[PDB]
């Protein structure tokens, strides 16, 4: 369904964005917890 | 100096967050649906 | 270090958000109900359960929207997603009002989570656990209003919807069909809450009016500091002054605070006593000295026989629309109605 | 006072927070929007559009009356 | 359902002819009767006089008929008692006298018909349409 | 000027009692709110002439200004129609620009002028505690305001009248000539009992009424404000009254809120000074032309109305008031003090004449009690017509419910702060408006209660 | 010295057991009158013509009712706003009938009570207090008067002011959302909202100051004797009490002033009784609660219910059987 494609995908925008500009910082606060 | 980013209060703020701004879109929407 | 105590100890941390041992039941359950009442008023229909809109989808208010109460058909029926009625269907238990007992069973684990956070924090802090018995009354309201009046009754159906106007159509309901009003037992919750309400803001008023000069602002908000040791307001002038204006007046800052407690708590659980037997149609609706001199007696009217007529004509108006599961077919001639309305 | 978290008044005046932000608030919002406009709401939970509350065959309440074959049951309804 | 063809399809005279109106004619014809005819015709009722109401069966009763378009137009051109004998357009608003009922001396005849329209197809969206004051 | 809360002692949401002692900063305040109340009549009578339909009523557009405007006898004529919409947006124009102008110095002496009067001039300088400067200001306010009264008198008498509703061809813009200088009439307006049938000063029922009692207010404010610059309070008045800028404030805020109340209840039963043309008809005007309504109706289908008992053996149509008048019956029979333009034709000396009702009844006035009781002041919240059970189709809420129930509200929330004024003043000019003095409290000193 | 200053100077008295002052003498003559008006006629009445259409309505105990029915009826609707004292009466048994006695006890009981407020700014003045306790109650007034006179006004009646009984309160409630939808008025929801978290905040406040109290008493004897009436320490740990209810929530959910606590604990239900009051007196002038029925249609036009239409069907049950004998019109004008 394009409707769940259509849905889905904004939130799929979000998240890599948060992701690509958290990611350095999210690493290294997962490995100082390790 | 040097706080965590990713906590439990992370988690608490957006449990509740990221669907409320959903919803707030879904229900803008909502406001343009004709009869 | 066990396994056990490491997690009571990562439980138990001083973060923004306390989780605790009653987290793990509270958390889960208060979010599924909260997302179950957002849901079902933003998206889920009632229209198959009361031929009504109940959702934003279907242009309904925040005060029109409901999680509405499922089908009369199914009874009392725990309608799960699993269940034998949506037989794992998401869409088909939406339709059926499962969101109803979803949001009620959640809720009704959530505050059980809730008073047993209290009861936690409380330990943990070192206090008295009187605000969890304080909380005793709110489940009491909520497990017998949502839970033993619907199982007392033929449903779920007639369980209050969770909505502002289902909520005021449950108690014009209870009004019509059980004449509330008159039963003792709601009498005292009202007395219990209007105390509760004059108690907190007469002790708020008497307060912030006898307030000790402590501070060189005008505003007095500063003159206080936590960490003191003296109280922040006279007790003896409070007393003085409610002693000569009302004739009597607190003595004992205690048995204030344990009265402001004690008022809409004992109310809450004498109204819940009172939803108990209205569960079983166990009504304070008549008084049969009135009715009998009244069907003998053309001549006397009081104000209860004028709320007896008015029950009367809510029950006949309301209930083809209320009960749609019933088809109630009353036909216009059979309406109760006085001259020219 | 502070239980360990970074206080709120510096996260939310940060330019890196609303760099994050101007992305992933409106775009969850036009998430929301895409699920109401779409039409895939109305699937999803089975609310009737405007013109599904009566059919043809059908212009009464669709009031279930049975109590275990429901999907049959709304079926017929429509 | 839609608002299909047949629900505004109504009879347009005495005589079996009928017309269809418009989705923009009946959206026309509902505004014009919440500007002008529910002050006193909320809900197809008539508060000041409930005998002679808008529901079809009273149209139907009329002398002659009012259940066509142009029985209702003629209505609002020279309005008249319920037998038909008496005159109203000093009484019913109208189209004749923009001296008395200045609310309706801006509706052109397009718009007489697009309410008459409406007041025989909101007939058959409500089934307490013409039915007493409280109902 | 302390402009935080260590340089003042109040916090940000009791920020402008900093205002209290600076005088000039004071002034500004007034002047850019001022300029505020005369924005909002300018830009809302822009509005209501930008969403006014003339060939439909005013009450039917939820227009409040446009109203006044013609009662005042603007732009209107025989029974209301509006002739012209020009002097609606003249009004409106005119204190859009008086109020820029007033918004311009209102925001000078705010943050640019002295912010101390008393250094600069001794005329504009004040002092709370110069009882002389203080009156010399009621004075000065006093004069202006019996200047607006006979400038009212002037709009009437002079410059081409009001709208008489009670005029004979009907309501009509018409010069008042006899204004009745009577001061019998005018004051006893003030001792009629507050009550049915008498109403106090809200039964002031013809246009020479009005603007006989306004050339007496304008002679009477007048001569008061000449007092006040020429005479110091006197002994059992310094006595009496707390001398502070919250105590004035108070005293001010209780005037106020008598004035809202007064205007609620004017709004709600006076259809002189708020003609039914362009207000609505009041809700006992509505009721009253209900019951003629339905008597007109019976009456033309046969039924002899006079003789016509009712379920309850009162009369279905025509009754008796408690003191014997004729009346008409049903609920309505507590209305029946109601006089109205369209039913005074209908009334005897004894009540309502039953030759006139059998055979003097217009179709004018048929068609005014109809659409009087179709648009009777009852209406939702959301601007629902009719009574709350009835269905969404009829956009209307009366703008006498609009104006009573705003004004009865800003009538008790100025109660509330005339309280909190009143005791505040009393409490500061006392010294324990800070709390009670540990060392010194008072009660502490006094014998037991027992 | 002179008779007039010893005669103040006993009236303004802090050591009169009950206070007087200036307002009390006016208080307690209107508080007297209304209060044995209301006794002798909640006790023995005649039955009271409200509607005026001769059908009299027993309100006293003595004429059939218990507790719960009885009332002191509210004066004719033939009445109306009419000033009806017992010289303007024939006899007192007319009188009597046309609900005289409603009248008579309604104006001096609102009398009384705005004198009760203006008497608790005067015992504060005395007292060296603050004075802002009459604010607090002016939100009890403003309901009361709502009731008793402005719906009144409104309405243009007394009889529909409400009844001085508790089946006629009931009464007057029901009539009131039938005719003015007060559920769905925003006021009377503000005013819920009031009266519900007034109580949940007298229960917090309650809960978490005897929650945190001082030991300083035994396990035997009542807690309430670790306080002594006059002494200068707390009696309760506020710090202990912030921190349970700061991780109740959150920490800064909870109060730590003890002042702003109290103010807000003042300020919530007044406001909300404000709100309410406010609500019932702009009902007065028909400015009724929110009407959404038929407000949602489908694409054919047809209506599609909500809990709204549900509820006015409720609405017009109470309506059409409301006061059964006292319409002869379609409508229920006022
Ligand atoms: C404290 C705070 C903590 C809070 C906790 C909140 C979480 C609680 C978790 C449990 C929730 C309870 C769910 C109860 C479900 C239920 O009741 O479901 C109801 C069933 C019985 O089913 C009902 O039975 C009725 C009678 O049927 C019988 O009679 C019919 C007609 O003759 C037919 O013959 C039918 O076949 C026959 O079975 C009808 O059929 C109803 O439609 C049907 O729903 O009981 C049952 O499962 C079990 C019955 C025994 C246990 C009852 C426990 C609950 C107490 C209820 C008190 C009842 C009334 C008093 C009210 C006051
Ligand atoms: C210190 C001060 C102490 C003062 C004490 C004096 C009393 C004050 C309270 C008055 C109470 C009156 C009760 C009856 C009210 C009434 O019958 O009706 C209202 C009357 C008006 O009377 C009506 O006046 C009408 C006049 O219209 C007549 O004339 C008109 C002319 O256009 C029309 O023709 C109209 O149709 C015609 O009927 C009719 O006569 C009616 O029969 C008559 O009832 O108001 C009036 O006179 C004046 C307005 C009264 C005050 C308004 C209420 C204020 C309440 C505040 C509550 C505060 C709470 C705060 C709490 C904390
Ligand atoms: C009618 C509303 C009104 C008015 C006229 C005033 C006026 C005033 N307040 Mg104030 N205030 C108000 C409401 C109002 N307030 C409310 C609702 C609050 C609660 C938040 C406050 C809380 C408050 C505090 C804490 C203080 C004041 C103070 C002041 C005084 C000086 C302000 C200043 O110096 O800083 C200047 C502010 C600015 C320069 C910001 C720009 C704002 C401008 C003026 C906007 C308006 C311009 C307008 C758009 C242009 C139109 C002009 C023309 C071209 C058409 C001033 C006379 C101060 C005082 O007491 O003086 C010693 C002060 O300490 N007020
Ligand atoms: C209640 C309103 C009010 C009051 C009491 C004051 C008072 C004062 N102003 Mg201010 N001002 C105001 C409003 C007010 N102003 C408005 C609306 C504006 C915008 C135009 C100004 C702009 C302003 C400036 C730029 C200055 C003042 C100054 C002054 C001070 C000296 C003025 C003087 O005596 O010279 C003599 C007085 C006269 C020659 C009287 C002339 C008559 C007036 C101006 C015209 C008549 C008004 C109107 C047409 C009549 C009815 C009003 C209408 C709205 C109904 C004085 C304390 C001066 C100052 O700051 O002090 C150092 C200064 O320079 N004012
Ligand atoms: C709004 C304009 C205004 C203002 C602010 C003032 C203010 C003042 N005047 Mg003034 N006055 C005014 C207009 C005004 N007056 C007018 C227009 C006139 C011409 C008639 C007068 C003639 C006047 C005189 C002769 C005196 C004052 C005095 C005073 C001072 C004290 C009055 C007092 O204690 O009140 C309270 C009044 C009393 C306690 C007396 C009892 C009055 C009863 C309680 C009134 C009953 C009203 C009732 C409740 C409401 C029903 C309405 C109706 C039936 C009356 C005060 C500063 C006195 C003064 O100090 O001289 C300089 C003084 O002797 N004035
Ligand atoms: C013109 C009349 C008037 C004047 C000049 C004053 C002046 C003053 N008051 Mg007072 N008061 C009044 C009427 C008046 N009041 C009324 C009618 C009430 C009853 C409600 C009060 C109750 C009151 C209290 C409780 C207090 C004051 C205080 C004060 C002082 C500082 C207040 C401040 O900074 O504003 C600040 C403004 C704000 C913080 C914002 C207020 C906004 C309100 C809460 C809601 C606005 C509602 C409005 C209708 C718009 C709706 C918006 C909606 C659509 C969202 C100041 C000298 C303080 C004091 O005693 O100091 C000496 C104080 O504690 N007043
Ligand atoms: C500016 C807002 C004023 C509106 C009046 C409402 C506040 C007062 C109500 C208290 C009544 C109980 C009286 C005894 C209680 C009592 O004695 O209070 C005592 C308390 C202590 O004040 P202080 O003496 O320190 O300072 C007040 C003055 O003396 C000088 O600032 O007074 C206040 O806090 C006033 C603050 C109000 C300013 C902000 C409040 C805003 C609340 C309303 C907002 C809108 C609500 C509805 C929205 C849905
Ligand atoms: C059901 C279900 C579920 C669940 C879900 C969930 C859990 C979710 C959710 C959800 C959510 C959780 C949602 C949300 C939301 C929200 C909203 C919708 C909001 C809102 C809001 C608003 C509108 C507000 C406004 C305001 C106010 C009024 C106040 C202040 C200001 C402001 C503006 C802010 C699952 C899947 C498991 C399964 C199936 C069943
Ligand atoms: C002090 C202060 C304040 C206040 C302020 C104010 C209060 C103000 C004001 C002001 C004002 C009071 C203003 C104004 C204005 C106006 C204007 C600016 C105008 C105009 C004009 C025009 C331009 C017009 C035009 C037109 C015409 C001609 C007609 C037609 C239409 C039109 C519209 C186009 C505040 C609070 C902020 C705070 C801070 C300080
Ligand atoms: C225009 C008009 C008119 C006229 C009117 C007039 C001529 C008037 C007036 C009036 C006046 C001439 C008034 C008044 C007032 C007064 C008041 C409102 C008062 C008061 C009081 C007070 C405030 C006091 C207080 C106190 C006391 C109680 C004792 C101790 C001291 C003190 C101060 C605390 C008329 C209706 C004919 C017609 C229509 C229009
Ligand atoms: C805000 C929360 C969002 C709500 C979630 C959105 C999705 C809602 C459900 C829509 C998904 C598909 O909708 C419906 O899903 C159910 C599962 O429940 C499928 O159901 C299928 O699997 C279930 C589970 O074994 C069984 O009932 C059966 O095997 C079959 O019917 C239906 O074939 C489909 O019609
Ligand atoms: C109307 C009121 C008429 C005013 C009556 C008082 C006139 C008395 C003149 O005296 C004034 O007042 C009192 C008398 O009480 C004196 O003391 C003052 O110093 C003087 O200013
Ligand atoms: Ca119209
Ligand atoms: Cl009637
Ligand atoms: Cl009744
Ligand atoms: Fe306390």
């Amino acid at each position: 369904d394009w409707r769940v494609i259509v849905v889905v995908s904004p939130l799929l925008i979000a998240a890599t964005w948060a992701a690509i500009n958290i990611g350095a910082a999210a690493i290294r606060q997962l490995q100082d917890v390790l | 100096v040097t706080y965590p980013i990713f906590t439990v209060r992370w988690l608490a703020v957006h449990t509740l967050a990221v669907p409320s701004v959903f919803f707030v879109g879904a229900i803008a929407a909502m406001q343009f649906i004709q009869r | 270090r066990g396994w056990f105590d490491v997690l009571d100890d990562w439980l138990k941390r001083d973060r923004f958000v306390f989780i605790g041992w009653s987290g793990l039941l509270l958390f889960p359950c208060a979010f599924m109900a909260l997302g179950g009442w957002l849901t079902g008023t933003t998206f889920v229909t009632s229209w198959y359960t009361h031929g009504l809109a109940s959702s934003y989808l279907e242009g309904a208010n925040f005060l029109t929207v409901a999680v509405s109460s499922p089908a009369d058909a199914f009874g009392h029926s725990l309608l799960f997603l699993w269940g034998p009625e949506a037989q794992g269907n998401l869409t088909r238990w939406f339709q059926i009002g499962g969101l109803w007992p979803f949001v009620a069973l959640h809720g009704a684990f959530g505050l059980i989570g809730f008073m047993l956070r209290q009861f936690e924090i409380s330990r943990l802090v070192g206090i008295r656990p009187y605000n969890a018995i304080a909380f005793s009354g709110p489940i009491a309201v909520f497990v017998s209003v949502f839970l033993m009046y619907p199982l007392g009754q033929s449903s779920w159906f007639f369980a209050p919807s969770f909505g502002v106007a289902g909520i005021f159509r449950f108690i014009l309901f209870l009004q019509g069909f059980h004449n509330w009003t008159l039963n003792p037992f709601h009498m005292m919750g009202v007395a219990g809450i209007l105390g509760g309400a004059l108690l907190c803001a007469i002790h708020g008023a008497t307060v912030e009016n006898t307030l000790f000069e402590d501070g060189e602002d005008s505003n007095t908000f500063r003159a206080f500091e936590p960490t003191q040791a003296e109280e922040t307001y006279s007790m003896v002038t409070a007393n003085r002054f409610w002693s000569q204006i009302f004739g009597i007046a607190f003595s004992n800052k205690r048995w204030l605070h344990f009265f402001m407690l004690f008022v809409p708590v004992t109310g809450l659980w004498m109204s819940s006593v009172g939803i108990v037997g209205l569960a079983l149609n166990l009504r304070a609706y008549d008084f049969v000295s009135q009715e009998l001199r009244a069907a003998e007696d053309p001549e006397f009217e009081t104000f209860y026989t004028k709320n007896i007529l008015l029950n009367e004509g809510m029950r006949a108006w309301m209930a083809p629309q209320d009960q749609p599961h019933e088809n109630f077919i009353f036909p216009e001639e059979v309406l109760p109605r006085g001259n020219a309305l | 006072g502070t239980t360990g978290e970074r206080p709120f008044s510096d996260i939310v005046t940060s330019i890196r927070y609303w760099v994050i932000h101007s992305i992933t608030i409106p775009m969850l919002f036009i998430a929301g929007w895409l699920f109401v406009s779409t039409g895939l709401a109305y699937d999803a939970f089975g609310t009737p559009r405007p013109d599904e509350y009566f059919t043809q065959t059908r212009q009464e309440l669709p009031i279930l009356q049975e109590r275990y074959d429901i999907n049959q049951e709304i079926q017929e309804f429509n | 359902v839609e608002l299909t063809e047949s629900t505004r399809t109504i009879p347009l005279d005495e005589a079996g002819g009928t017309t269809t109106l418009t989705a923009r004619q009946f959206t026309n014809g509902q505004k014009i009767f919440v500007d002008t005819c529910t002050q006193c015709h909320l809900q197809g009722k008539t508060k000041t006089n409930n005998n002679v109401s808008l529901g079809l069966a009273d149209l139907a009763g009329a002398e002659p008929r009012r259940d066509n378009v142009l029985a209702l137009v003629e209505f609002l051109k020279n309005p008249k008692s319920y037998d038909g004998e008496d005159d109203y357009s000093e009484l019913h608003p109208n189209i004749s006298r923009p001296d008395i009922y200045p609310e309706m001396r801006n509706y052109t005849e397009d718009d007489i018909f697009d309410v008459a329209g409406y007041t025989l197809i909101a007939p058959k969206l409500d089934e307490r349409w013409g039915g007493t004051i409280y109902f | 000027g302390g402009r935080d809360l260590p340089s003042t002692g109040f916090a940000w949401w009791s920020g402008n009692a900093r205002l209290i002692n600076l005088s000039g900063k004071l002034l500004g305040a007034h002047v850019a709110h001022a300029g505020l109340i005369v924005f909002w009549a300018g830009a809302m009578t822009l509005f209501e002439v930008a969403h006014f339909i003339p060939e439909k009523p005013m009450y039917e557009q939820g227009l409040i200004l446009l109203p006044h405007i013609a009662t005042l006898g603007w732009g209107v004529g025989p029974a209301g129609e509006v002739t012209d919409i020009f002097p609606f947006f003249v009004v409106g124009v005119l204190h859009l620009i008086s109020s820029a102008v007033l918004g311009l110095g209102g925001i000078y002496h705010a943050l640019r002028g002295p912010e101390v009067l008393e250094e600069y001039s001794s005329f504009f300088g004040y002092d709370w505690k110069d009882k002389n400067q203080m009156t010399n200001i009621i004075g000065y306010h006093l004069i202006l305001l019996g200047c607006g009264a006979l400038l009212l008198v002037f709009k009437a008498m002079f410059f081409g009248g009001v709208y008489d509703t009670w005029a004979p061809g009907g309501g009509d813009v018409r010069v008042i000539t006899n204004p009745t200088l009577n001061p019998a009439i005018i004051f006893g307006y003030l001792l009629k009992a507050p009550f049915g049938g008498e109403g106090w000063i809200i039964s002031v029922n013809n246009m020479e009424d009005i603007i006989g009692g306004h050339i007496w207010i304008g002679l009477i404010c007048i001569s008061g404000g000449i007092w006040h610059i020429l005479t110091k309070p006197f002994g059992w008045a310094r006595r009496a009254l707390i001398w502070s800028g919250e105590a004035y404030l108070s005293y001010s805020l209780g005037a106020l809120s008598l004035m809202g109340f007064i205007a609620s209840v004017f709004v709600w039963f006076n259809n002189t000074a708020y003609p039914s043309e362009f207000y609505g008809p009041t809700g006992m005007e509505a009721s009253q032309s209900q019951a003629f309504t339905f008597l007109v109706r019976d009456q033309r289908l046969g039924a002899n109305i006079a003789s016509a008992q009712g379920p309850t053996g009162l009369g279905k149509y025509l009754m008796r008031s408690p003191s014997g008048e004729i009346i008409f019956g049903g609920e309505t029979m507590r209305f029946w003090d109601f006089r109205g333009p369209w039913l005074e034709p209908l009334r005897g000396p004894n009540g309502l004449d039953l030759d006139k009702l059998r055979n003097d009844i217009q179709p004018w006035q048929v068609r005014r009690a109809a659409e009087y009781m179709t648009h009777a002041p009852l209406g939702s919240l959301n601007s629902v017509g009719g009574v709350i059970t009835d269905v969404n189709s009829f956009n209307y809420v009366s703008p006498r419910a609009w104006l009573a129930t705003s004004h009865f509200v800003l009538g008790f929330f100025f109660l509330v702060g005339h309280l909190w004024h009143a005791g505040r003043a009393r409490a500061a000019a006392a010294g324990f408006e800070k709390g009670i003095d540990r060392e010194t409290e008072p009660t502490l000193f006094m014998p037991d209660l027992d | 010295a002179s008779l007039w200053e010893q005669f103040c100077q006993w009236v303004t008295s802090t050591n009169n057991r009950i206070y007087v002052g200036w307002f009390g003498t006016l208080m307690i003559p209107t508080l007297l009158t209304a209060t044995t008006c209301f006794i002798i006629a909640f006790i023995a009445a005649p039955p009271v013509d409200i509607d005026g259409i001769r059908e009299p309505v027993a309100g006293s105990l003595l004429y059939g009712n218990n507790i719960i029915s009885g009332a002191v009826v509210p004066s004719s609707n033939a009445i109306g706003l009419h000033f009806y004292p017992i010289w303007e009466a024939a006899s007192l048994d007319e009188w009597l009938y046309n609900g005289g006695p409603y009248q008579l006890v309604v104006f001096h009981f609102l009398i009384g009570i705005f004198c009760y407020m203006g008497r608790q700014w005067e015992l504060s003045y005395r007292l060296g207090m603050r004075p802002w306790i009459c604010v607090a109650y002016s939100a009890p007034v403003s309901a009361a008067t709502a009731v008793f006179l402005i719906y009144p006004i409104g309405q243009g009646s007394f009889s529909e002011g409400m009844p001085l009984g508790i089946s006629g309160t009931f009464n007057f409630m029901i009539v009131f959302q039938a005719e003015h939808n007060i559920l769905m008025h925003p006021f009377h929801m503000l005013g819920v909202a009031g009266v519900f978290g007034g109580s949940l905040f007298s229960a917090m406040h309650g809960s978490l100051v005897t929650s945190s109290l001082v030991r300083e008493t035994t396990e035997v004897e009542s807690q309430n004797y670790g306080y002594k009436f006059g002494q200068e320490e707390e009696t309760y740990n506020i710090v202990a009490a912030h921190g349970y209810f700061g991780r109740l929530i959150f920490q800064y959910a909870s109060f730590n002033n003890s002042r702003s606590l109290h103010f807000f604990l003042g300020a919530w239900p007044v406001i909300g009784i404000w709100f309410t009051a406010m609500g019932v007196s702009t009902m007065a002038f028909n400015l009724n609660g929110f009407n959404f029925n038929q407000s949602i249609l489908d694409s054919q036009g047809r209506v599609i219910g909500t809990w709204a239409d549900v509820l006015n069907r409720a609405n017009i049950g109470f309506e059409v059987m409301h006061e059964r004998n006292a319409h002869n019109f379609p409508l229920d004008l006022a």
